[PDB]
């Protein structure tokens, strides 16, 4: 009788449900919350910059423990950059109930990749069923290059072993990640990785994001936004083709969102960094349900599966380089299920 | 500070005492026999020296 809305608090304020019309998308205009609101015990692991811990919309879901900052060798305490905290509002939109671990790995300077496969296998031991790394690195392949992505995927092995879902960004260069590599000879890591799901970002009208990097890895798409369809050639920004983040709520957002009276807390943004979590958060889900209605766990494989029958198929007919399986729908998911 | 990759993870413990015999601190993830190895510039090229005698790994600068 209500009608459905997201789980952001969103200050009250109706009118940001605008931006939100990825999770509308997502979540078929918020229906999933009394299908599967996901299980505070299914937990998911933020390998990102830290985690704004008291945001009103993320603090009932963050790991009580907090989480590991491996920059500075101390418990999580906050989000310096902001980037871990949007990305952690894309699973909580989509799967407001699962628990929420950051492992910080990232902040100004950037990251070392030795963090990153340091906190996969640290997730994997602490019983974290879904991985999200929204970043990664452009390797050449050189000796040092091999070595790197040798280790890289032995972290991958790792939590595929213990049946954990990894999923990570694939990108915003714009490039095909395979013309990438027989020319430039980098590849795009943890996301060129065996066991690693390299997840793109679509727009609002389902076509690719001009940023999103395209290649063989693409397995999913999730709608991340841009700043417009063709903005890249007219210089015109189209805001609904923007996305709602949450971003920590004592740091100033940006004059765009100020100008649209979005209160801080908010933010509006674009990126595979927020596709790639979309599709963690609707992992989580999954996991929730299945959990829920067989007192099992599946396997990463059960849950893989779900996600790419219940994909929408976008350009091509069948997994393309430029969609993988397809655009991922959480209502769907659990509708196949 | 450099990094090590292990051919074998169970041979963590002779790269910590290869480290701790020449003062320079390994880091090592054991799950994936990967370290990253700190300590002063001159002694990192004798202990990857007298590391490679024993056991076989491979090294990032």
């Amino acid at each position: 009788v209500i009608s459905g809305s997201p789980a952001w608090g969103l200050d009250g304020i109706l009118e940001l449900k605008e931006y939100l019309w990825f999770a509308a998308k997502q979540t078929d205009s918020y229906r999933t919350y009394q299908i599967e609101r996901g299980h505070p015990d299914v937990k998911v692991a933020l390998i990102d910059s830290g985690l704004d811990l008291d945001h009103p919309d993320l603090k009932a879901s963050v790991n009580t423990n907090g989480g590991w900052n491996y920059i500075d060798g101390k418990p999580v305490s906050g989000d310096p950059t902001g980037h871990g905290t949007q990305t952690a509002g894309m699973i909580n939109i989509i799967a407001p109930d699962v628990t929420i671990t950051p492992y910080q790995v990232l902040d100004e300077k950037g990251g070392d990749s030795y963090n990153i496969m340091k906190a996969m296998v640290d997730a994997v031991n602490d019983g974290h069923e879904v991985i999200n790394i929204s970043t990664g690195s452009y390797t050449s392949l050189d000796r040092e290059g091999k070595v790197l992505m040798k280790a890289y995927q032995r972290a991958a092995n790792y939590a595929a072993k213990h049946q954990v879902l990894v999923f990570s960004s694939a990108g915003n260069k714009g490039v095909n990640l395979d013309e990438m590599r027989k020319t430039e000879n980098k590849v795009h890591l943890p996301s060129a990785l065996k066991h690693v799901v390299s997840v793109g970002s679509n727009m609002k009208s389902n076509n690719i994001s001009p940023y999103s990097n395209q290649g063989r890895e693409i397995e999913f798409t999730a709608p991340g936004g841009y700043l417009g369809e063709t903005y890249d050639q007219d210089g015109m920004v189209r805001v609904t083709d923007l996305v709602l983040t949450t971003y920590p709520k004592g740091k100033d957002n940006t004059a765009l969102d100020q100008m649209l009276n979005i209160p801080k807390g908010y933010s509006l943004s674009y990126g595979t960094s927020l596709a790639a979590p979309q599709v963690a958060g609707t992992a989580a889900l999954v996991i929730s349900e299945y959990r829920e209605r067989h007192h099992r766990k599946p396997s990463a494989k059960q849950v893989h599966h779900i996600l790419r029958k219940s994909a929408l198929d976008l350009g091509k007919p069948g997994k393309d380089v430029i969609y993988g399986y397809g655009e991922v729908r959480a209502y769907q998911a659990l509708k196949m299920m | 500070e450099q990094y090590l990759l292990l051919e074998h993870v169970k041979d963590k413990s002779k790269l910590l005492d290869t480290a701790e015999q020449f003062h320079i601190h390994a880091d090592v993830i054991e799950e994936i026999g990967f370290a990253k190895v700190t300590g002063e510039k001159q002694k990192l090229a004798p202990f990857t020296k007298k590391l490679a005698e024993k056991v076989g790994a491979d090294v990032i600068e």
